[PDB]
């Protein structure tokens, strides 16, 4: 999701189904360096439990 | 004293007369409290009375 | 230093009861002639203070746990009980929050300790001067990584005594929220032997440390060649405060006269 | 107004990561290293400081954390430089796999 070498244009934007996996999100903390980060159904914090 | 005044006492705006106490704050208390939780009683910040 | 002093006699844990005590003034505001409920973290009523002893034979300086909050009480003479330790490994991994009261200031202090298995203090007795003297200072060994530290003006406080019945009872509450370290306490004279007196007074607030590490121990410390001594004749007692709501009795000139746990 | 007890809090992170300094963030900063309470009482200060603090070669004296067994508790400060274990085994020692 956050590595593709090639992302799709705004107009014919990409949609990917993720499904039987685990949402271990800290795995990219390292490397991910969000400047926007922004949740609306949920608590950030929650997004673990 | 005996005057109504807009006071404000460390912040604490407000209107009312005020008036001399007899009250006993220990030290670390600076303001005093109603039932109605209004703050009815102050500790001067300069003339410590 | 850091030495063992492992000559003491072995006695089972012992309990008393927390009557009436380990009530706080909740917040800064005065309030007079009034019922006030709160919830907060006390200590409950009626609960099992566990109980330690300092005898001639018995010097009981545990490491004990501290979960939200501690209640501590220490019926003393002769001037015995002088500090505390907090901390999660007790061992420089971590940091760690030292409170003493030694003979000429107390220090509050907040370092990567490495503390002994047996932290003291002591006193030299009667060494034909006529008075007390304060000589050994063995809790930690390096103290290097501190990141709070303060030191109170100094003083000479006396530290000498043989009568029987306490003289003193020194009350602390303990509370470590969101990185801030609370501490409560009162002093009232007493004429007691041998268990936590039966009555009731509010501690006040006294200081508030900015530390922001984490406790989950704590450890007071005692006054006392390196092995084969004589404990001072002092007790301090230790419970846990819970979430609980108080309602609390002003009197006329505002002092938490009376409380009543509501659970 | 007037405040009672008053401490300031200075500390340099990465540009992208001031966001996580509101109360009530994820991340790496409000995970790892700094948290702030979620009754924050107080304001937030932060301004772009590349003319100070850079360096041509890098500016390695600004460390952050990666690494911790859980999420530290409001105003909590980790000066632990343990080693953390990322899988099942136990790491002893300086490094391991
Ligand atoms: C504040 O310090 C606490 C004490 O060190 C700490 O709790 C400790 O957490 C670790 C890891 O969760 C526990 O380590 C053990 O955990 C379980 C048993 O509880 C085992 O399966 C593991 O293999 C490991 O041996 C400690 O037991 C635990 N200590 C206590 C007294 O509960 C807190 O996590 C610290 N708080 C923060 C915010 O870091
Ligand atoms: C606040 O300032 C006042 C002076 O501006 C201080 O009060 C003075 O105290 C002396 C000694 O009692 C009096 O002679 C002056 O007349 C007082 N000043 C006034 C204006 O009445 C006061 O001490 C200061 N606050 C504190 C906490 O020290
Ligand atoms: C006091 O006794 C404790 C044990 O009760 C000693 O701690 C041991 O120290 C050795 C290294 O010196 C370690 O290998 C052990 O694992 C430790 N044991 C425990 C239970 O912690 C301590 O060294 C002794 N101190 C003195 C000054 O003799
Ligand atoms: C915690 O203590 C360690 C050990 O002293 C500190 O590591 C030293 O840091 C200084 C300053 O950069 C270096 O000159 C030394 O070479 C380091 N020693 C070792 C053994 O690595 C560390 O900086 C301390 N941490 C804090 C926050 O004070
Ligand atoms: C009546 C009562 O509650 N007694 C208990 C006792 O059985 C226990 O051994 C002790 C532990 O500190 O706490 C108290
Ligand atoms: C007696 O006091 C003096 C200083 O007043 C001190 O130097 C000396 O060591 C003391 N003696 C003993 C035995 O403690």
């Amino acid at each position: 999701v956050f590595n593709a070498t090639r992302f799709a244009s705004v107009y014919a934007w990409n949609r990917k189904r993720i499904s039987n996996c685990v949402a271990d999100y800290s795995v990219l903390y390292n490397s991910a360096s969000f400047s926007t980060f922004k949740c609306y159904g949920v608590s950030p914090t929650k997004l673990n439990d | 004293k005996n005057k109504c005044v807009n006071f404000n006492f460390n912040g604490l705006t407000g209107t009312g007369v005020l008036t001399e106490s007899n009250k006993k704050f220990l030290p670390f208390q600076q303001f005093g409290r109603d039932i109605a939780d209004t703050t009815d009683a102050v500790r001067d910040p300069q003339t410590l009375e | 230093q850091c030495v063992n002093l492992t000559t003491r006699t072995q006695l089972p844990p012992a309990y008393t009861n927390s009557f009436t005590r380990g009530v706080y003034y909740p917040d800064k505001v005065f309030r007079s002639s009034v019922l006030h409920s709160t919830q907060d973290l006390f200590l409950p009523f009626f609960s099992n203070v566990t109980w330690f002893h300092a005898i001639h034979k018995r010097f009981d300086n545990p490491v004990l746990p501290f979960n939200d909050g501690v209640y501590f009480a220490s019926t003393e003479k002769s001037n015995i009980i002088r500090g505390w330790i907090f901390g999660t490994t007790l061992d420089s991994k971590t940091q760690s929050l030292l409170i003493v009261n030694n003979a000429t200031n107390v220090v509050i202090k907040v370092c990567e300790f490495q503390f002994c298995n047996d932290p003291f203090l002591g006193v030299y007795y009667h060494k034909n001067n006529k008075s007390w003297m304060e000589s050994e200072f063995r809790v930690y060994s390096s103290a290097n990584n501190c990141t709070f530290e303060y030191v109170s003006q100094p003083f000479l406080m006396d530290l000498e005594g043989k009568q029987g019945n306490f003289k003193n009872l020194r009350e602390f509450v303990f509370k470590n929220i969101d990185g801030y370290f609370k501490i409560y306490s009162k002093h009232t004279p007493i004429n007691l032997v041998r268990d936590l007196p039966q009555g009731f007074s509010a501690l006040e607030p006294l200081v508030d440390l900015p530390i922001g590490i984490n406790i989950t121990r704590f450890q007071t410390l005692l006054a006392l060649s390196s092995s084969g001594w004589t404990a001072g004749a002092a007790a301090y007692y230790v419970g846990y405060l819970q979430p609980r709501t108080f309602l609390l009795k002003y009197n006329e000139n505002g002092t938490i006269t009376d409380a009543v746990d509501c659970a | 107004l007037c405040f009672t007890n008053v401490y300031a809090d200075s500390f340099v992170i990465r540009g992208d990561e001031v966001r996580q300094i509101a109360p009530g963030q994820t991340g790496k900063i409000a995970d790892y290293n700094y948290k702030l309470p979620d009754d924050f009482t107080g304001c937030v200060i932060a301004w772009n400081s590349n003319n100070l603090d850079s360096k041509v070669g890098g500016n390695y004296n600004y460390l952050y954390r990666l690494f911790r067994k859980s999420n530290l508790k409001p105003f909590e400060r980790d000066i632990s430089t343990e080693i953390y274990q990322a899988g099942s085994t136990p790491c002893n020692g300086v490094e391991g796999f």
